[PDB]
Formats: C-alpha cells, structure tokens, sequence
C-alpha cells in the first residue's frame, strides 16, 4: 500500500534535525575555537609579565 | 670657640657621607622610577587585554 | 520487500545522537572557556589598583 | 684662626648636616616606596603564576 509517503515525511523531518544539530555544532565549534584563542593569547600575555 | 681640626675633619667626614647618601638616593629614585614606568606600561597592555577578553565574550 | 531501510533510516537517526552528543560536550567546553575568561579578564582587572 | 676660616666652616658644617638629615630621610623613604613597589609585584608576580597554570590546566582538560 502507500507506506512510501510518510516513510518520505519523517526521512524529510530527519534531514532537518541533522541540519539543525550540525548546524549548532559548528556554531559551537567556531565559538569555542575563538575562545580557545584568546584564552592562549591571554595566557601568553600573562606569561609575558613575568620576564 | 670650636677645635679646629675637628672641624675640618667633620666637614670631611659629612661631605663623604652627603655625597655616598645622594649616590643611594639617586639610585633607589631611579629604580622606583623605572620601575614606576614599567608599571604604568603594564597597566596600559592590561587595558588592552581585558578590553580584547570582553570583546570575545560580548561576541558570544 | 525491503527491510534494509531500517539500518538506513536508523543510521541517519544515529548521526543526529552523534551530532548531538558532540555538541552538548563542546556546549560543556564552552562553558567551561568562557568561565575562565571572565575570571582571567577579573583578575587582570584586580591589577589594576 | 688656624689654617680656615673658623665661621665659615662652622656655618659649612651646619650646612652640611641639614642636607645630611634632608638626603636621609629622601634616601629612606624612597627606599621604603621601593622596598613596598617590589613586594606588591612579587606577590603580582606569584598570582600571575596561578593563573597561568588555571589557564592551562583548563585548555589541557579540553
Ligand atoms: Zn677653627
């Protein structure tokens, strides 16, 4: 019979929540990148202080 | 009336004295003011530091 | 006939558990930077005084 | 009278203590300024070194 149609619905639904994890993900991967920069940058400031 | 060899040898003794103090206080003053100046210049980069630290967090 | 389908749909749902899994770890990381940047940030401020 | 000028050194002497007292207590309390300028930093110095180590002990952990 006509399984195929929603079979196609919550594979279309999937699609969207694999955009929206990845999506997010990145989102937090460039955010904890530019963190993690400027946690180095700061750090080697710090260090400068002490030559 | 004062014993004037006693005198002459204090004189000596104070110009001695005056001129090693000045040469300690000449140092000391300009070791607290390179020091001061060193200071100052850290202070400045700080700002710097913490205005790049709140500029990433406000970016977050 | 099919059956397979399962693995495939089931693998793409695995991808989202995964994706997931990964970004609530870097959401935990980025916690974690983000507090120490705030108490770095302070204590730099404490210097000056 | 002798071989100086009695007053003169009389009044040099004086002299000379005053800037003695005066270059003292400059020499002194610039010192102690120093003295407190070099403990703050030491201590900054040591804070500086705790944060260093929070900071890298947070980026090993992740
Ligand atoms: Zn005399």
């Amino acid at each position: 019979s006509a399984v195929i149609g929603q079979l196609r619905l919550e594979l279309q639904q999937a699609r969207t929540e694999v955009e929206t994890a990845d999506k997010w993900r990145l989102e937090c991967i460039d955010v904890c990148s530019v963190l993690t920069n400027r946690l180095e940058e700061e750090a080697g400031f710090l260090n400068s202080l002490l030559k | 009336s004062h014993d004037c060899a006693k005198v002459d040898l204090e004189n000596a003794e104070l110009r001695r004295k005056l001129i090693r103090t000045k040469r300690a206080f000449e140092d000391t003053y300009e070791k607290l003011r390179m020091a001061n100046k060193a200071k100052a210049q850290v202070e400045k980069d700080i700002k710097n530091q913490i205005l790049k630290t709140h500029n990433v967090l406000r970016n977050v």
